[PDB]
């Protein structure tokens, strides 16, 4: 944990590459909702190569 | 002396081990083809016929990634009478597409017609090896190139392109999924040669601290103590016996093992036959050739028309031999194999020859040219 | 009309509608697993304009 001296106090400072782990089934599906991924493995193969 | 190792991989282990408590073991999960294809079937949206077709295809898929029965076994499997063939086609064809592609195939032109279907239409070679596929897939594994280009209709450029693209796909889609480490063996009994002549000794990987608990029981292990000892004696002396009686096959390798059976090294060592086959299966000696298993000396023998026997590993070993050195333009038959080994003084039949040829694992005569 | 409209029809509704049996359904589905696709996805904001 660091110091955020401009954070209000509801807020917190997240890495995104942990929040790219956190996430992750929530990124499969907002990918395969938006016609960006037509099946789970392509979605998976995006969020691989981190686009 | 025992030999000491003048190199070595150092050990993983870095820590002090101080905590003088540690938990039971467990274990952990492995994610096996059928998993991640099951965790596949889940995240699709299918249906509960479809779901159990699936569950039932996903249950006959093998390593290498090939459907092992027929689906008429399916959809006998799916206990319905309700269901025809085609809605079981179709969730095949649908289980086809997971990753790795060409998974749960038929048979290996269905894989290669699977890989072929998910390439872009712009690929420049792509009609002519659906082509060479679809119609005509063991001339090629004739190596033809002069039928298959009377049938196809094309020159020799584009069917070299079009093998090149071929060959460049994946025939076991399935070996992708990795959930395998390579597993080894660790030899009991290792031979090695002092003053010509080759002598045996136990592998010093075992663990022979010989300790009781005197502090308070032990009488029980006291005759474990020995149980051990004497499983050292037995198997130590059956290794010596074979290691003598074989004093030439480490010399020469092979072509000169002896018709050995269970019942001459029960002779030799004074015991049953049964204790013979027991100690010598699933034990393994390291000499400088390699690993075998000491039922590796054991086998059958043929009449020597000089008067002696000779080994079946012999004969293999010159039917190797004789088949590697063949005429290339004209390969030998095994009438030719039963007369070049009849004037050696080994007198086989030809099915025999035969036998020892499909052993081997060698394409016949017509095959090798 | 395209594939993004019949992809997301489910199988039910396709059974209801008139004129369509099972054999042609089942057809339907396999010539979209041709093509790694199923029906019953969910897509927002389509159509792009068509």
């Amino acid at each position: 944990i660091t110091v955020g001296p401009y954070l209000r106090l509801h807020q917190c400072g997240l890495p995104k590459k942990m929040a790219l782990e956190l996430f992750k089934p929530f990124i499969y599906g907002k990918l395969e909702l938006r016609g960006l991924a037509t099946t789970i493995k392509a979605a998976k193969k995006m969020v691989e190569r981190e686009e | 002396w025992d030999t000491i190792y003048t190199a070595g991989t150092p050990s993983g282990t870095s820590g002090d081990y101080i905590d003088d408590e540690l938990p039971v073991y467990q274990g952990e999960t492995t994610q096996t083809l059928q998993d991640y294809l099951m965790w596949q079937v889940e995240l699709t949206p299918f249906s509960d016929t479809d779901r159990a077709i699936a569950t039932s295809i996903v249950d006959a898929v093998d390593e290498t990634g090939y459907l092992t029965v027929p689906l008429e076994d399916i959809l006998e499997s799916i206990g319905d009478e309700e269901i025809d063939i085609d809605e079981v086609e179709a969730v095949l064809k649908r289980i086809q597409r997971f990753d790795p592609v060409g998974v749960a195939a038929k048979d290996l032109r269905d894989c290669l017609l699977i890989q072929l279907s998910q390439f872009d239409k712009t690929t420049p070679w792509l009609e002519e090896a659906r082509l060479i596929i679809s119609d005509h897939l063991d001339l090629l594994a004739n190596h033809d190139f002069r039928t298959l280009m009377r049938v196809t209709r094309l020159k020799e450029d584009v069917l070299k392109e079009a093998v090149n693209l071929i060959q460049s796909l994946d025939p076991r889609p399935g070996q992708s999924i990795q959930t395998g480490e390579p597993e080894y063996v660790i030899p009991d009994v290792l031979v090695r040669k002092h003053n010509g002549h080759w002598t045996v000794e136990l592998n010093s990987d075992s663990i022979p601290r010989l300790q009781i608990n005197q502090h308070y029981n032990l009488q029980d292990a006291k005759w474990l103590i020995k149980s051990l000892e004497s499983r050292n004696d037995t198997l130590l002396r059956v290794s010596r016996c074979i290691v003598e009686q074989q004093q030439a096959f480490f010399e020469q390798g092979e072509e000169y093992m002896k018709p050995m059976v269970l019942a001459d090294i029960a002779q030799a060592v004074e015991m049953h036959e049964s204790t013979i086959s027991r100690v010598t299966t699933q034990k393994y000696l390291h000499s400088p050739r390699g690993i075998f298993e000491l039922k590796y000396f054991f086998s059958s023998h043929v009449n020597t028309e000089g008067g002696g026997e000779a080994s079946s590993t012999a004969i293999r070993a010159l039917v190797k031999k004789l088949i590697a050195a063949e005429n290339p333009a004209k390969p030998l038959s095994d009438s030719k194999l039963t007369s070049l080994l009849s004037e050696q003084g080994i007198m086989v039949a030809r099915r025999t020859v035969a036998k020892y040829r499909e052993s081997l694992s060698i394409p016949p005569s017509n095959q090798r040219k | 009309h395209y594939i993004g409209d019949l992809v997301q029809r489910t199988e039910v509704e396709l059974l209801k509608t008139p004129n369509l049996g099972k054999k042609s359904l089942t057809e339907i589905k396999d010539v979209l697993a041709s093509r790694g696709l199923s029906l019953g996805m969910r897509l927002e904001n389509w159509p792009p304009a068509s």
